[PDB]
């Protein structure tokens, strides 16, 4: 488990690539340790700063029919694409948004 | 600076007479906004008393060229060329203030002194521009082209609901509405 | 400068005549103020000698649209367009300085040389403008609409107490509490 | 610039004509100075050759509204609107320089071509403005309203001692 | 500042009358763009109604001398010298918006009071300018020079398709979704 | 910005025709310099012709009001109100350049068309300004008052040594 | 701005008419460029239509005094004094664009109302300025002084190749291969 | 900007019509230069076509007032009021360009409508001004005052070598070898 992934430097996770694609990691002594039987979870709250928001700037007729879940899902997707490299997000099996 | 805050939220604001400098600024801003994000919509607020025709044409082409949808808000008045820009927004996202008017009329122009051949060429050009304006107004509206030709003979003023019935706009805003907020 | 601070505590000055640029700036500031805090009221100070009708309608619409309540203060004078802007505030929050004048009159306009058809179209347009103005005045006041029709035939100047009794001002401020 | 500095020593100049823009600037400055410290006095320096009546009214109401005392100093001249603004200060704080002139006269107005009814309305309005001006001059001075009304029929110029005898100022300052 | 961002991507706007100051600014921008990167494309956008001939020649010579390819895009109108500048871009990289107009005509000029010899010299100079104009137009077009002379006798206005068939531009770009 | 440096040290220039705007500018500058330090001295340089008399009285009051001493240096010329300002400094430190000139004359006035009574009030007022003029000229000089009356009837131009003999200045600066 | 960069690599534009302000600015930039580096070249690009004779002489004297070699490039045109500055550069480093022109003619001037003696003094100065002009032209050109005197009687326009044959420039730019 | 760099090196550059504003600017710059260093010399560049008389006297007095030697360098032209300032610099440091010219003549002035006494006072003052100007010319030159009086009656024009012969300047710059 990697808790609060967004609060680390955006380079440590460069070391997770070979973990998420090859299931292995080499220490400084040259020994290979496999990760093929582990379950990797990374928790974050990116893109959730605007849950208590009513409307956007500018005039608009009617209103957003989408619930908070859809708007927050779109915001999370945008922030995830903004924060992480495409090759890192291409290796993650599932991205789950918590309502 | 409220204008900078509006721009950061992807709102392009047009409140001056449409000329070459204003058209260049609008096109530059539209290109920059498209480059920043080719997915988020761009909002254009119209409070202009018409303007030149070439600048109108350039702005219209730039609006039709960019990838993101364009949301046009009539705000005050749209006298001669601003009405076309209001009608040139993405269908379904063209709205207007309640107490606003939209005016439409055929273009007005004048030429300097010259020989008869030059005046004939100028008249041909002006007729071509008028036909182009009628085509653009017919494409982005509901009424048939013949109705447009009959209507733009003289100054025609339409209210918000009159414009909605005409098809230039799609919605009339009344008051700020909160989101559903249903989790 | 004091202007930036007055903006910081959500106060907008309208001290010049109502034109396109001034209305545009006022409505941009209104939108920004609504965005920053959609619950705290926005204070608008009226010190303008009227202006164009289209800018009047734009400011009125953008002031009725915003969620926060609008708190309008008449300051010095409020003539024609400024009178409507002052009277368009949230009920119970439209107040004026003790000594002040509110001037109301029917719109005045000039039409260029043209054929008869254009002139009668312009006459219809100005009649529609007058009708819209009197309807807007009637909506935001307790005075009957026909009384407004006969009153706006000529210049009508009202003091703070006259405006209070007319239905345009809710109360008059005298000293800080 | 010395203007901003004297602003934080809470001194406000009125050295230009009293019009809408200067009135709004002065009103905003007064509001900000009250906001910064609602207990210390605010100094208003007057060097203006009069101005419009609406600006007079707005500045007068703004000065009368706030708690902090309006300490009014007059240099050079204070004519028409400036005289009323100087006399509108808190009692005991209205002082002027030795050889300074204060001019008082009835309002002067000009209107364009119009019908009889419009001219009658304008005349009524200007008479009301003159009556209000006399009312403020009476309530902010010691001279009875009748003599003030008789005096503003023609332009009257008063020195610092003459102003003190009239009742507009409290004391004359020459050197600290 | 949108113009600064545009210049950061090697884009130059020409939407003002072609005079000495605008020509100097355009040439300085071209030299800076060449210096920063000598082998990458430079985009020039034309929305001008025309201008003086000397500034036109200066801008044309600067564009020809600078080695990276120049892509000229017409947005609104391109009249007189603007048409020549639009046609002076790299072949295959000259574009116009779907609704645009290109105006071409022979030069017009004014001279002051003077003796007959000075007037004759000025007439020779203006005829030389016109001949240079047909030479420049024919060099960058697919139209015979005699037809060029016949066409530019009076005001000739061409749409996007008319300009494309006439050889001034190379493509009419409709939208972005439809490549 | 040499002006900023000179204002930083102690220096204030008066090299523009005297009017309300320049008057208020010098007011702000003098008040700021007094606020920054009330124990030093202020140097005022005059290279301007005359101007409005109300501004002259106002700035005379301002110099006579603040506690710091005011030094006057005259270069180029000092005409009309400028001469009075030069002579209005603290005694002992009023100086001029060798080629400087001092011009003095009776005040010039120009009023608009009006009724007889308004013109009469204006004439009395301008006589009052004239009387203030010789009073100011005499109280700061060693010349008899009636001599000033008869001298200011027409244009009177004096050199540096002539001004020193008149009593308007104290020293003539040749070189430090 | 591009101008600041080109000044960083030692470039001076002359795109306005020749007068006191432009000449004074040229003085300032030339002196500063010499002070910063007296070894590298200084480039002057001219697009001027002419100007006063006093600024002509002052700028010519400044260019001659400044010991680093000065390159001159005629970009759009060079008329009257601009041609003189074009010829006043370091020999072997005077350039002109292909579609450029150079205009040369005798000076034009006017005098105010006055007595005969003052007019004679002014005419003598005018003749002296003209003589200095053809002397300065013959100094930096390969043509005989009599030919210059006869040619500058009226206006004369030369192309880049004509200017090269006349001796005004040294190289005619073609392109950057 | 090059002008700031020139000022940092203790150079005051003057190429404008002498008036009150220019005189006050020169006052401020000279006083600041003296304050920052009262020992190192100050160079003043003259490119003006003339000026007023009171400003001339003021600037002459303040330039003679300062401790540092005031070098004067003339470019292009120095006429009437500029010649006095050019010749009033410190001895041995009055410098001219090869083609610079100096114009000298008596002061020229006008007076308004007025009574005969006022015109007589003005005429006496003008005669005094001319006498002061000729005294200043004699003081700072090697020419007898009678020759100056008989010469400044009408416009006279001197080149660099003629200015050196007249004693107004000291040496003529040719080039930096």
């Amino acid at each position: 488990l990697f808790d609060a992934v967004e609060k680390a430097h955006p380079d440590i996770f460069n070391s997770l690539l070979q973990i998420l694609e090859d299931g292995r990691l080499t220490d400084s002594q040259g020994r290979v340790v496999d990760f093929k039987n582990t379950v990797i979870i990374m928790t974050t709250n990116l893109g959730t700063r605007d849950i208590s928001k009513g409307f956007n700037l500018g005039f608009a007729a009617q209103g957003d029919t989408k619930s908070n879940y859809e708007r927050m899902k779109n915001k999370v997707s945008d922030e995830l694409k903004q924060h992480f490299r495409p090759e890192f997000l291409n290796r993650v099996d599932d991205v789950v948004v918590f309502p | 600076d409220p204008y900078a805050k509006l721009f950061e939220e992807r709102v392009i604001f047009l409140g001056v007479q449409i000329d070459d400098a204003s058209a260049n600024d609008v096109m530059a801003q539209l290109l920059c906004l498209e480059s920043m994000d080719p997915d988020r919509d761009i909002s254009v607020y119209i409070n202009s008393p018409g303007g030149s025709f070439t600048a109108l044409t350039a702005i219209y082409d730039t609006m039709q060229y960019v990838k993101p949808d364009v949301q046009t808000v009539c705000m005050g008045q749209a006298a001669a060329a601003a009405a076309v820009l209001l009608a040139a927004g993405t269908p379904g996202k063209r709205m207007a203030l309640p107490n606003a008017r939209v005016l439409i009329h055929q273009p007005y122009s004048e030429t300097g002194r010259g020989q008869v051949s030059d005046l004939e060429i100028a008249a041909n050009e002006i007729l071509r521009m008028r036909s182009q304006l009628e085509d653009m107004l017919a494409k982005h509206s509901t009424t048939p082209v013949e109705k447009i030709r009959e209507d733009i003979e003289r100054d025609k003023i339409l209210t918000a609901e009159d414009a909605l019935s005409y098809g230039l706009i799609d919605q009339v805003i009344s008051t700020r509405k909160m989101d559903n907020s249903s989790l």
